[PDB]
């Protein structure tokens, strides 16, 4: 299911890219972002 | 351990600015996932928090068991953010 | 809703009132409310 993990790698090399234009790169693409309390964010970790 | 030891060397010496990480191994899918301080000065964290969630990113919240699921600031700000 | 339960409350512990703080041993105690706020009002 190979073609399959791919377009996700090729997303995220480009996330990467929009991320390192430059300062006025504010555009980007989205990603994970993860978020816990603190019994939760030991969980999390 | 050496990842370890340089990252957290970082974390003591902590700008703002992402640490940015690519690490390759046969088991694990490639992926894209940022990690930022978890909730507990505190209104400063919190505050990056907010940013970083409002945007649209795919937000994944933990919650340990023992808590309320209402109590937990986890899944309470994904919902704030996130209706 | 949650928010008016926590101003009753700060109201309540922010005059010098001997306040007991209860914490269950599997938070972690930087996370737990109720110390959190025992710290705020009583640094």
């Amino acid at each position: 299911d190979d073609n399959m993990m791919f377009i996700t790698k090729k997303m995220i090399e480009i996330r990467n890219l929009l991320q390192k234009v430059g300062q006025g790169s504010t555009v980007t693409l989205p990603s994970i972002v993860v978020i816990g309390s603190q019994s939760s964010g030991k969980s999390s970790v | 351990s050496l990842i370890q030891k340089t990252l957290t060397e970082l974390n003591q010496s902590v700008t703002d600015d992402p640490i940015r990480l690519t690490i390759h191994s046969p088991n694990i899918p490639d992926l894209s996932l940022i990690d930022l301080p978890g909730y507990i000065l505190k209104r400063k964290i919190t505050e990056l928090c907010d940013k970083y969630i409002r945007g649209p990113n795919i937000i994944l919240a933990i919650s340990a068991a023992d808590t309320d699921l209402a109590n937990s600031t986890a899944l309470q700000a994904s919902r704030r953010v996130d209706p």
